[PDB]
RNA sequence: GGAACAAUUGGAGGGCAAGUCUGGUGCCAGCAGCCGCGGUAAUUCCAGCUCCAAUAGCGUAUAUU
């Protein structure tokens, strides 16, 4: 269906993912979480199971940070979207921060190990970065843009 | 004259919070001339003007073009605190944070502009 | 080797017989066992 | 049959289709593309058609 | 030309200049008919005003 | 046929070996004798080049053929245990 | 009339650098018009104004005084070649080198 | 054999492929004889200046 | 630094000869086409034709549901 194809093509364009396989992964997880949201709406208000599960889940979701902290309602948790999920995706945070010139640029940085979250290097550009961890995204100390050695091509023309 | 003055209860602090966020996200123009040029180019999402400024006609002439463009402008009572909340080493009296099509800072701007819209 | 594949195609052409069996040899001429087992894997797939 | 560099690396293939889909997007509708230039207002730079109506009738 | 009625009559025939034939025009004869380029006999007074300007 | 999804059979005779048009299906047809039931049928090869590889009395795997001669239901898929399409792309040789 | 001819051809004026909406009637003449001039953009007076030696009387004079007249000539002589291609001088050359 | 006996391979100027110029053909205009333009009926006579 | 450190699998399409085959109230049409006059160390050709899908997985058969 053309709506499905144009939709997924638009998504990979605005966030240069690798494939519809990755896209459908994000979609299947959205389906789980919105399904849990729907069954929590199937429970009624002041039911303690609903209260505990709802506050726990919204806490999880604002803790990963994909939900805005302004709104804390299960209706908006059900109104969540994959645009916010791929905004949460690691590489897109890199491109939004401006360590790279393009989204594919940032994905290449995450592949060949230039950026770190806080302490450690991460090779995968689809890492779930939390709201608490969005700050400490910087170059490696081993990266030439961070320091250490000048780099391979720098070495070879300096030779 | 500065009747769209902001009040104490954490409103001002939310302003400074989003100000620092915009200084980090590089979606912020700063100082009276650059604020002027941003609202002239209409790109500004919202504009914040100090109130403790030596004579206030600067942050009085800015709301003229804010009233032309119809952009939310708001009065904050400490320009040195604006300087600190932007990270300047200099006190700033006029700041203008613009809009982009892809950010959650944009949602923060939406909430903040709704609050100042209820304010004025 | 060229002679190996030569022989392979001749076998397939004049006729695939009953049975063939591959003998990887000179395995003692290997410094890295990871490289050795990777060679084993790739060679097996090539022969299959 | 011969295949190309894009069909070789699937990621860069999905790059170039999107821009080509975005260039054609401007060929049907208009996209904001930033406001007026800093050099100032210099006209509706490509034509104006008074017999052209694009209002959607409700 | 074969199914041509020998005897038709439009009104350009009173107003044009015909083909005629080999004998009629003589050597400048091609059976096509002459469409005046757009000039005409200028009577005197006009020529005077023109020549005055010249 | 039967209940199976494939059938092994024996090449009788590439009827339509005297053909004038290259890609005609009566060029591409071949009578086979499916083994288990010992039955004569005819099948299509997808391409004339592959028809050149196939010869007689070779075991032939064939299957259904579903999408100028509608009615031939089978299409040959493997001969002497080798993939016709891989021969046709020149990937493997054919055991004889 | 020359001006209106130019304006209807303002597409080819921009040598590929700006495409207009091809507003083409057959009758390129508006039954009502007036010839005017821009006065003064008090905002921009350092470049957004023509110098005296560039303040020409006519539109076609302005497009004359701009550059790329060379480029016009270039494209025109291309099409000149392309339509002189096989028409008549070609054939005369053939019949000459056949007659010899 | 050719390299041994020092013989060049035969190669034909007339058989080696070439890049052809096709000049765009146009034809002469229609040419119609004197008597025909005479005898035809008014409605379709040719008008020539 | 691509002629490589050598992306794949399906589908659809377009372009062609001093070639072949078949049909007919002349040039049309059809299917087709590695086969063409020469030429294999020769050629440098659509110079890597175009587009759709999936993509380190996918196709097809049958049963189906």
């Amino acid at each position: 269906e053309a709506a499905r194809l144009d939709s997924e093509l638009k998504l990979v364009g605005e966030y240069g993912l690798r494939n519809k396989r990755e896209v459908w992964r994000v979609l299947l997880t959205l389906s789980k979480i919105r399904r849990a949201a729907r069954i929590l709406l199937t429970l009624d208000e002041k039911d303690p199971k609903r209260l505990f599960e709802g506050n726990a889940l919204i806490r999880r979701l604002v803790r990963i940070g994909v939900l805005d902290e302004s709104r804390m309602k299960l209706d908006y948790v059900l109104a969540l979207k994959a645009e916010d999920f791929l905004e949460r995706r690691l590489q897109t945070l890199v491109y939004k921060l401006g360590l790279a010139k393009s989204i594919h640029h940032a994905r290449v940085l995450i592949r060949q190990r230039h950026i770190r979250v806080g302490k450690q290097i991460v090779n995968v550009p689809s890492f779930m970065v939390r709201l608490d961890s969005q700050k400490h995204i910087d170059f490696a100390l081993t990266s030439p843009f961070g320091g250490g050695r000048p780099g391979r091509v720098r070495r070879k023309k300096a030779k | 004259a500065a009747w769209p003055k902001a009040e104490d209860p954490a409103l001002v602090q939310e302003l400074l919070d989003c100000v620092q966020q915009a200084s980090h996200y590089r979606q912020l123009k700063k100082g009276a001339n650059e604020t002027t040029k941003s609202v002239n180019r209409g790109t500004s999402e919202l504009v914040i003007l100090a109130a403790d400024t030596q004579p206030l006609s600067i942050v009085l002439h800015i709301p003229l073009i804010c009233e032309e463009k119809n952009v939310p402008y708001v009065y904050v009572p400490s320009k040195v605190a604006l300087g600190r909340a932007c990270g300047v080493s200099r006190a700033v009296i006029a700041v203008s944070l613009t809009s982009n099509e892809a950010s959650d800072l944009n949602s923060k701007i939406r909430a903040l502009r709704d609050k100042v819209e209820r304010l004025a | 080797e060229m002679e190996t594949m030569e022989f392979l195609n001749i076998l397939a052409n004049t006729g695939m017989p009953g049975n063939v069996f591959g003998i990887l040899t000179h395995l003692d001429l290997f410094k890295k066992p990871s490289a050795l087992k990777d060679a084993k894997k790739r060679l097996k797939h090539r022969l299959w | 049959p011969n295949r190309k560099k894009e069909q070789r690396n699937p990621r860069v293939k999905k790059r170039k289709k999107y821009e080509e889909k975005q260039k054609k997007l401007r060929s049907v509708k208009a996209v904001y593309k930033g406001g007026e230039g800093p050099g100032g207002y210099q006209g509706e730079l490509s034509g104006i058609k008074t017999n052209l109506v694009k209002s959607v009738k409700l | 030309a074969a199914e041509r009625n020998e005897d038709e009559f439009y009104f350009g025939m009173m107003s044009r200049k015909g083909p005629g034939s080999a004998l009629t025009r003589g050597k400048g004869f091609t059976g096509t008919v002459d469409g005046d380029r757009g000039n005409k006999a200028l009577s005197v007074e006009t020529v005077r005003l023109l020549k005055t300007q010249d | 046929f039967g209940g199976s999804s494939h059938a092994k059979g024996i090449v009788l005779e590439k009827v339509g070996v005297e053909a004038k048009q290259p890609n005609s299906a009566i060029r591409k047809c071949v009578r086979v004798q499916l083994i288990k039931n010992g039955k004569k049928v005819t099948a299509f090869v997808p391409n004339d080049g592959c028809l050149n590889f196939v010869d007689e009395n070779d075991e032939v795997l064939l299957a259904g053929f579903g999408r100028d001669i509608p009615g031939v239901r089978f299409k040959v898929v493997k001969v002497s245990g080798v993939g016709l399409l891989a021969l046709w792309k020149e990937k493997k040789e054919k055991p004889r | 009339k020359r001006d209106l001819q130019l304006l209807r051809m303002r597409d080819v004026v921009a040598m590929g650098k700006q495409f207009f909406k091809k507003d083409n009637r057959k009758d390129f003449v508006p039954e009502y018009c007036q010839v005017g001039t821009i006065i003064a953009g008090a905002t921009d007076g350092v470049s957004g104004r023509l110098t005296r030696k560039e303040r020409k009387r006519t539109i076609v004079e302005e497009v004359l005084s701009s550059d790329s007249v060379s480029k016009y000539k270039r494209k025109y002589h291309e099409i000149q070649e392309h339509k002189k291609s096989g028409r008549k001088g070609y054939y005369k050359k053939l019949m000459a080198a056949r007659k010899r | 054999i050719r390299r041994a006996e020092n013989i060049p391979t035969p190669q034909n100027p007339n058989s080696t492929y070439r890049k052809i110029e096709r000049p765009e053909r146009h034809f002469n205009p229609l040419r119609v004889p004197k008597n025909l333009a005479a005898e035809l009926p008014f409605k379709s006579q040719i008008v020539q200046t």
